[PDB]
């Protein structure tokens, strides 16, 4: 009856059941493998380790990422994610209910393609149907017209849309990200002492920005502000119970996003990115996008965000024009929810794609049938 | 071959501390080829290893020691320590005997250069308490030695606290050892076996086996006065051992 | 990916 | 199967069957030839005493240790203490089952490759395991996480240990142990005024190291307090009735442990060792083997040495640092009661050196299949 | 005597004399600012590069066009342009003998005006004129009657001419043409695996547009073949050294002038706006008009574009209707070779705009001497 | 009036003046506080020793590195040493003429400041720079363009150059390096049967590695060569006076440069660091960088390093390519070489960090002003 | 105070290694307040640390060091050492030799206790055949210590190598410190300065300084046979050194 | 351009 | 260092 | 041992 929807992808993958308020399998998608010989007889843990398993013992397993940048890298471990949420973790069969994936959006044809060949061999579904993850923050959000900047670990994307008919010339593929903006933490770090090299150290980075770093309203003048006084300075505890002192750094290592050029990366600003897409499409529906601006994914939680994004586009937009940033809370898990409400539509069960289509026209379908 | 018996009070590591007491020491064993060590109150072997130490400074081979197992019934344990030159005799063979808080322990020995070939020397040290039944059981040893071991003769001697009140007249009749002419005792009673001024044959030498008889020097047989012989006095000679050596020589 | 970023 | 277990370490080697809670085979490794020719009762070891023998007639026997700093020297001897163990106390012709050894970590591959020789050709043993010392101690306490001291007579070491997976770049070898403070104290008594210099008197110091000695929990506080008090002084009754007097000498020997520099020897103290090894360990791991410091070893048997090891690591540890000093009860047998629970497990058996596998690949298979 | 010609196209710039059959200032116009700091001070390197040694070092520099759409953008990158073009390259003082422009039809007014303002202050040369390059083609063709297809880099243009007098009524502007083509094959190799994201990589894009893609003259056809076929693949160098394959994407990007609804723009396709500007003709002329049909422009290099172009007009326009295409060969250098011819001719001297008539009336002369 | 150069490296400290082609004063980096008091034939009793001294009475100091991986540790005696090299050894004194320091990439922010005040309070010298090791290296090829590999004793690095123009994002920097190397080789070697333990005598193993251990085209087959014959054994002699023979530890050692699993370390080897580093680049200037590979440092000078990296980098690197692998002869002083040009350079006159500048506004100039 | 000349023999760690060696060595050196160590074939002070952690264990102040940097003009260097406890002497001044395998060093001990307030030390290792040519340049060595220095006491030692058809009576009166009655010989000819049972006097003590005369005990110098003092055998000794110490006296 | 287009 | 590394 | 320490 329920459908089961996974918005899986660099991260944290998340399950549940259609209908469900909010994901309950929540775990990051890391597969690891131990780096030495075991010398303990009857320890008895396996070669592989997924989820939680994995990031509890992270200082012997070395972490790889199956996913990045969006794109499936590895399809050996890619499979144990899969079978570890259905059987470990959701102890429900896949086998009796569809399963909504979501992806997103310009990805190769190959990473649809063998997605769908997994999905109808190794587990068998019914029926299956792939969703661009930028389409689903509008069920979140209950609107229709709106562009949406979901920022995802290894890719964020907008996609404008305006009662339906989503525009595919004016979606805009940006690969600064959560997970490459980590990676500018552990080089500012080392200016001020600190050194964070191996990837089991990677995440203990990633727990350091989301509980302290924010973005200020005026980089420039906080720039002054903090290259003078203490007060910006909070402390926090390692691990191993080493106190580490944060200091200026703690809002240089988010304004990455509005200045690629400190990552180097060429491309422009996330407001700049935000403020193209819109230009690019027709000056009639111009106005309603602007009144409409729904955020998304996990990079976005930094505080003040809401603040700094309606500043950039004001001095970008033409003056006297409504511009609001819908920043709902918990805007985290709006990918999944959107997909909750989805299955659960009536009108929504004629797009599944069953299996025996799948094997009438081979796993090509998929370009067809679906978006 | 020179056989002496020294009987050394409370033989053991804390007069090994005294200097002039281990100097006499010395001089009195390196008299005799072969010579038998009582109390020794040496618990891990080690009064032993000094003791030899001295006599086999220059030669390895001066003088070989024979010892045995602590076999005191009671607190205090003895053992039985021979010390004996190789070149004069060597061992053959050693026994254990199967009614003594210390049982006596016998030893074969081959000698050349005297009339007899092999003989065996029985050390017994009898409790002053039951110094009357020891001796009458080591009729049977004799008797055991005869035949399982075919020794003609068959020496015995030691402590064997003998009189001064330990043994009397009638008690001396139930004696086995006066009891049979076979073994017939050397140290007369008049004669003192102790460093001290009572009159006391508590070592007694009795010779079994008419070949060694014959083979026993005639007046041999005399306690050892190495307090007058060393010009000593008698605290010093007391120092040395309660007792008096004794020794019989063999031709 | 195949050409340009690492994936 | 009833494979035997040995422990053929320094000072006192153990032996016994599996499954059994307490070795049967006790002795001191003290193998020797007379120094005099003289022959005993009916004895037939005039070519050398093995086992209690040697030490009941020490006065006598000149004693020689086969094994120096876990190091095999004299393989003429080590021949003479395995035939007296197998047959003489154990009572068990070992050619029936096959027998476990433990060694040092760190050592000459030449030790392990004659000895793994011996074995399969003097005594025809169907099959072998060899174990470090360090890593059986944790069988004995039944944990899987935490580091392991096996201060040892003649080595100390650390091995940490986590979740099974040992870690081969964090093993520290000293080579200061029992043996060397048992030389310490005949220099600091010959000072006093009483000298020992024959190996004879080797062993009575050692008696006396075992039963007077202690641990200071403030070594600077004791001098006062001895320079102006009888109290600490103990009197103890050497065999020859002469009773010497122990002074400041009471805790000075042991306190070569935490400083090398009495001896001389450069290296790092026993409390500064421990933290070398856990600080080349990664940080996410850091946490656990904190807690969990197992400790084992003869020389460990000082009263007050948990609570002084555990006073010098919190301070140099970070504080707010939960450190326990584990001290099971009767950790004098650890390493043999741990080898008698691993030898029972079903498990163990899949790794057992058969003697058809020595022949096909030589002795060189220690090397492949061992640790 | 000798007279300058220089053409203005966005991309690839051309200058040369007139009277010669080719230009030999072939130099792109783009202009390059480095985004790094230089830690090497052996020489003093430069802030700005335009031309072949932007080209050469595009990895570094950022690459900016000062012409989008036939409409000058940044006057200030467009006076390096010119600045380089007369020194650099042509050795030339512009101040000796006069120089020629040309530009696209329907430009803004303002562009006209600051053109020439600069011609006559920045560099003084003594007379210009700006044509269209529309009617510089039908020179070099030789006819002066037919209709002129433009198909550049920026701007599309059809300009319809009967023996002189072009209709001013009949003129169609489409905005795309050579730029918008290069970034839609951007967006379509990404389906293939292939990420161009940056400026930088965006030159490769136009180096593969311009040696693999082709024009098939049935678009549907084709998606059979090159779906169920190799036949249709090819492969490719990167300067890096890496593979890749085009299959069906080899002719999907060039088919785009024909439907522009691939890129979400309302015009109709090129063949339509062809036939839309003849139909704005009268019917006397209309006959005439279908028979003289010439292609300029560097899109027009693609094979089979001639006989493609010709089925559709077939199509559209009524039967027995002389439908004829001419592509002669150095089509590409069609707007500079009629430029030449144009500027050497003898009647073209007189009504050249001199310095003392723009003096007098102001720049606002050029919308009325000129046209 | 001239211009002074010092390597202020780890392991070595070259020091000279500019304009010459071989550092002057060249020694140990160490320093030593004895632990006897004693003072030697006509001394004053001399508090520390510095440099040569410390080596040739390595008996009675406590030899102490003040450089660990590229960052000082203590300055209580980089002032000492320091203070060794400007008058005891170049016999001139400092304040005359300005210094230029060096440093590793990517240090502490501290390190540089700390740097800086000794320079002007101290030896009020007056002017100083301090340049990154990596691009001095250059200078001394008298390249342009091409990856810098400097590894040296405690820090190996690569930052990518391509036309005077750096590449900060693309900037590696791995503590693996020959100190590690050095630590390394005692566990090797105590598996033959040698022990070293102490700091005098650990110096007896770097001159083993310097002067046999060699690197081997491939690891599986000449371990199997070196394991069956005595060909590759080669003895050595202590300065105590025995005699060694290394047989297959020779090359095992420096192994661990490629292959840094050996040492615990999660990174990638040092060929992979190179291609990871060229992979962070643009795509454009991949080609000349792999044309163009400037080796440096110590640890670069053993035989065959040049042919190992070069099979290394073919495997990853896409066919087709040039990858020549520069080694020139007189590389162990390559850094300083480059120091000596770059001084006598009347470009970087200009760029010198006065005292006028410094007092201003304090020591934060090194991070603006000098790069 | 108790001055010595100790000639260890091949010192380092070979020497070091044994563990027995080092400690009869331990014990010797603590006997003399000043002791003189030849022949150190040590290049990094190895064996110097190793010797001076064992007497400075208790106390970071008991023995300090003068080492002679390598001052071999031969083929091979060797050093001089100069322990000396401070409260008993201090070091002023030092300074190397201004014709020799080895130069001679020099030093100052501010010696209180003792009449001679201030005196000079000379340290000698003469080659076996150069000894002949060495024994005339010392006197040279005297005179330029008298008026750089301005001190009266000036003593020599070390290994001279005289005697044992090294120096004949030809050669004998070739020395102006045997004719000078200011340099007068302390040890005998007839006395045995090595550990070898044969007779050699290879050490000379030389005293000069008419205050330093009477500054000696009278018979104190004389060869240490630490031999038959520690009572260790003919192979304990020779492992030790091939050479007797000599201890002079100082009052 | 100033309005429809980018330019 | 000051966390990761020892220096 | 072979070296360094005694054994
Ligand atoms: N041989 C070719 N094949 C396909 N396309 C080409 C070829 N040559 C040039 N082009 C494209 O045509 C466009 C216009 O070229 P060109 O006519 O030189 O510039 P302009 O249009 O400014 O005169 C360029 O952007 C280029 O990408
Ligand atoms: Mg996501
Ligand atoms: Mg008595
Ligand atoms: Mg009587
Ligand atoms: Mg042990
Ligand atoms: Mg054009
Ligand atoms: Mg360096
Ligand atoms: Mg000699």
């Amino acid at each position: 009856i329920a459908a089961l929807v996974v918005d899986n992808g660099s991260g944290m993958c998340k399950a549940g059941f259609a209908g469900d308020d909010a994901p309950r399998a929540v775990f990051p998608s890391i597969v690891g493998r131990p780096r030495h010989q075991g010398v303990m007889v009857g320890m008895g843990q396996k070669d592989s380790y997924v989820g939680d398993e994995a990031q509890s013992k992270r200082g012997i397993l070395t972490l790889k990422y199956p996913i990045e940048h969006g794109i499936v890298t590895n399809w050996d471990d890619m499979e144990k994610i899969w079978h570890h949420t259905f059987y470990n973790e959701l102890r429900v069969a896949p086998e009796e209910h569809p399963v909504l994936l979501t992806e997103a959006p310009l990805n190769p044809k190959a990473n649809r393609e063998k997605m769908t060949q997994i999905m109808f061999e190794t587990f068998n579904t019914p029926a299956m149907y792939v969703a661009i993850q930028a389409v689903l923050s509008l069920y979140a959000s209950g609107r229709t017209t709106g562009i949406v900047m979901d920022s995802g670990d290894g890719v964020t994307h907008t996609v404008p849309i305006y009662e339906g008919y989503a525009l595919p010339h004016a979606i805009l593929r940006l690969d600064l990200a959560g997970r490459d903006l980590t990676d500018y933490l552990m080089k500012i770090l080392t200016e001020r002492g600190y050194s964070f090299t191996t990837t089991a150290e990677r995440e203990i980075v990633r727990d350091i920005k989301e509980k302290l770093c924010y973005v200020a309203l005026d980089f420039e003048q906080e720039m002054a502000t903090a290259a003078s006084s203490s007060s910006l300075e909070k402390s926090y505890e390692l691990p191993d119970g080493q106190v580490i002192t944060i200091g200026n750094e703690r809002f240089r290592c988010p304004e990455a996003l509005f200045q690629p050029s400190f990552l180097g990366m060429e491309s422009c600003g996330i407001h700049e990115t935000t403020f193209n897409s819109i230009m690019k499409c027709d000056v009639d529906i111009r106005k309603d996008l602007y009144a409409n601006t729904v955020l998304s994914g996990g990079t976005t939680m930094y505080p003040g965000i809401a603040d700094r994004m309606q500043k950039e586009i004001t001095a970008l937009a033409p003056s006297t024009m409504k511009i609001k940033i819908i920043a709902p809370p918990e805007r985290k898990y709006s990918v999944w929810i959107g997909g909750s409400i989805l299955a659960s539509l009536s009108t929504f069960q004629q797009m599944w794609i069953s299996k025996q289509e799948y094997d009438e026209s081979g796993p090509s379908i998929v370009h067809r049938k679906c978006f | 071959l020179k056989i002496a018996a020294f009987n050394i009070r409370t033989f053991g590591e804390t007069k090994m501390s005294n200097a002039t007491l281990a100097s006499y020491i010395v001089r009195i064993v390196r008299r005799y080829d072969i010579v038998l060590i009582q109390e020794v109150r040496d618990s891990h072997l080690v009064a032993v290893g000094k003791l030899l130490d001295y006599l086999n400074q220059d030669d390895p081979n001066t003088y070989h020691y024979v010892v045995s197992e602590p076999l005191g019934r009671n607190s205090y344990k003895e053992r039985y320590l021979f010390l004996f030159r190789p070149n004069k005799v060597s061992v053959l063979d050693t026994y254990q005997y199967d009614s003594f808080s210390r049982e006596p322990a016998v030893v074969k020995f081959s000698s050349h250069s005297t009339k007899v070939k092999e003989f065996a020397i029985v050390a017994l040290h009898s409790a002053p308490s039951d110094a009357v039944a020891e001796i009458n059981s080591l009729y049977d040893v004799y008797l055991d030695v005869q035949q399982k071991w075919h020794l003609n003769d068959v020496m015995l001697m030691g402590d064997f606290n003998a009189d001064c009140s330990y043994v009397t007249s009638s008690q001396w009749s139930s004696i086995r050892l006066r009891t049979s002419s076979t073994f017939q005792w050397l140290i007369p009673d008049s004669a003192d076996t102790t460093a001290t001024s009572t009159n006391c044959a508590y070592d007694r030498i009795v010779v079994a086996g008419s070949l060694l008889q014959s083979s026993v020097v005639p007046g041999s047989a005399a306690p050892f006065d190495f307090q007058a012989a060393y010009g000593l006095s008698n605290e010093m000679a007391l120092a040395i051992s309660d007792h008096y050596p004794v020794e019989v020589t063999l031709t | 990916w195949x050409a340009x970023c690492p994936a």
